[PDB]
């Protein structure tokens, strides 16, 4: 295949091949799941001790899938954007604006020869003046706003489960929502417990937080 | 070096008033008596400043643009508190380069039925409070607004207007570079409105001001 070495080469059917391959890096990381009700977002992730969930500011964090060194870069970047914002404004970086700028950073790495794609997907979960928000970012620079989804390996199954249940999630409380996020992450698999499964939460009243093994015992 | 004189502001029950005159001076020359010095910034907020009018124009332009662009590109409508914070950072930054904004700002607004009022000076000092002022307002007005606010339970809109006008009258009497022509903005119910100019009634007819009593030589 002549058309699949660089990012700066279209193919005769209007495809960018190197970009689809970066996208496989995501389909082959460990599964993560997100879901949201009226006032919280829950991330869960199946650790395959590997940092897979990062806090980006008081009101927002993310799960990754794929190349971790890419995840860490995208984190230094968002953290520095939120801090800047709060220095200038004394309030929280709004979440739609976080998504835009991540999207654009990714896109620049798919259009020049001196930049490599990012081989890492994010589930960004946060909470601001317009409620909770769950964004998915992929290496093509696309940015979806979801009520629920899953990424990474076997994560189709997680996706199927969620598809039957998400309509009920607006009404759920924070405990059923966490359980739905686990039955989903389970569907992508050894079983879940406090040494290989992460849970994080953010919402009204609730700065972004990874549950400790104690608090997580209740759910697991 | 078109320059603005005093600005004053006071909080009352339900909102806040900002007032100034419509004059730009150049040194002692009263050069433009019909300039509207107050600027609406976004949905909830209004600003004014004492000092160098060019530096005020530049700083409010920069701010109004951030506020309008942020709103238009999906990041919502900045609040008084946020506008104020951003202002103070830019004032401070410029001071830190030794290229100061030679103004003193007063900012006012109303969001969530909570009225804002605060001040920023040209080295970046900031404070909020129930009454703020700049220029000879700080020496002449604040003693009166502060006395007025001593009453418990706060001020009605009408009592806030009365005391704003008494301050205006003293500025007009004792501030050289002033004129009897003023506007008042009123932040209340999550929006600001700027009134038409008005004048205050003054007194000039005391017997102790007559020619014979003020004569240096009898």
């Amino acid at each position: 295949n002549q058309y699949d070495t660089n990012t700066t080469t279209w193919s005769p059917t209007g495809r960018l091949f190197q970009v689809e391959y970066a996208n496989e890096a995501v389909n082959n990381g460990s599964a993560a799941v997100g879901t949201k009700n009226k006032d919280f977002v829950v991330l869960t992730a199946l650790k395959r001790y590997q940092e897979k969930v990062f806090k980006l500011d008081d009101h927002v964090g993310m799960a990754i899938a794929g190349l971790v060194a890419d995840g860490r870069m995208l984190a230094r970047f968002v953290r520095t954007e939120c801090m800047n914002y709060r220095y200038m404004h004394d309030s929280d970086n709004p979440l739609p604006l976080i998504a835009e700028i991540v999207g654009e950073k990714y896109q620049r790495h798919i259009q020049f020869a001196g930049k490599r794609p990012f081989g890492v997907g994010l589930l960004i979960a946060g909470y601001d003046s317009t409620g909770p928000h769950l964004y998915h970012t992929v290496p093509s620079g696309d940015v979806f706003d979801f009520k629920a989804t899953a990424m990474g390996l076997r994560s189709q199954a997680a996706r199927t489960y969620l598809e039957k249940h998400f309509e009920s999630f607006p009404d759920c409380g924070l405990d059923e929502l966490i359980m739905h996020a686990l039955k989903a992450l389970a569907a992508a698999t050894a079983e879940l417990n406090i040494k290989n499964t992460t849970i994080a939460i953010v919402g009204k009243g609730t700065p972004f937080m990874v549950l400790t093994e104690e608090a997580a015992r209740k759910y697991l | 070096m078109a320059s603005g004189g005093s600005v004053i502001g006071v909080k009352y029950n339900g909102g806040v008033l900002l007032a100034c005159d419509t004059l730009l001076s150049y040194g002692s020359l009263a050069k433009w008596p019909n300039i509207p010095r107050m600027k609406l910034v976004g949905a909830y907020t209004v600003m004014c400043a004492t000092g160098d009018y060019a530096d005020f124009q530049e700083m409010t332009t920069m701010i109004e643009n951030h506020v309008n662009r942020q709103q238009m590109y999906g990041g919502g409508a900045l609040t008084p508190n946020e506008v104020f914070c951003y202002l103070q950072r830019h004032v401070y930054h410029k001071r830190s380069q030794f290229e100061p904004c030679l103004c003193r700002f007063v900012v006012a607004g109303c969001h969530g039925g909570e009225p804002f009022l605060g001040g920023v000076d040209d080295v970046g000092t900031r404070w909020t409070d129930d009454c703020v002022a700049a220029g000879y307002g700080a020496y002449v007005a604040l003693p009166l607004l502060r006395q007025a606010l001593e009453k418990p339970g706060g001020l009605t809109r009408e009592e806030a207007i009365r005391v704003i006008k008494d301050c205006l009258r003293v500025l007009f009497y004792r501030e050289c570079r002033a004129i009897n022509k003023f506007q008042i903005a009123d932040a209340t119910s999550d929006m600001v409105s700027i009134g038409e100019p008005f004048e205050v009634e003054t007194n000039w007819e005391y017997d102790g001001f007559c020619f014979e009593k003020t004569a240096i030589i009898r």
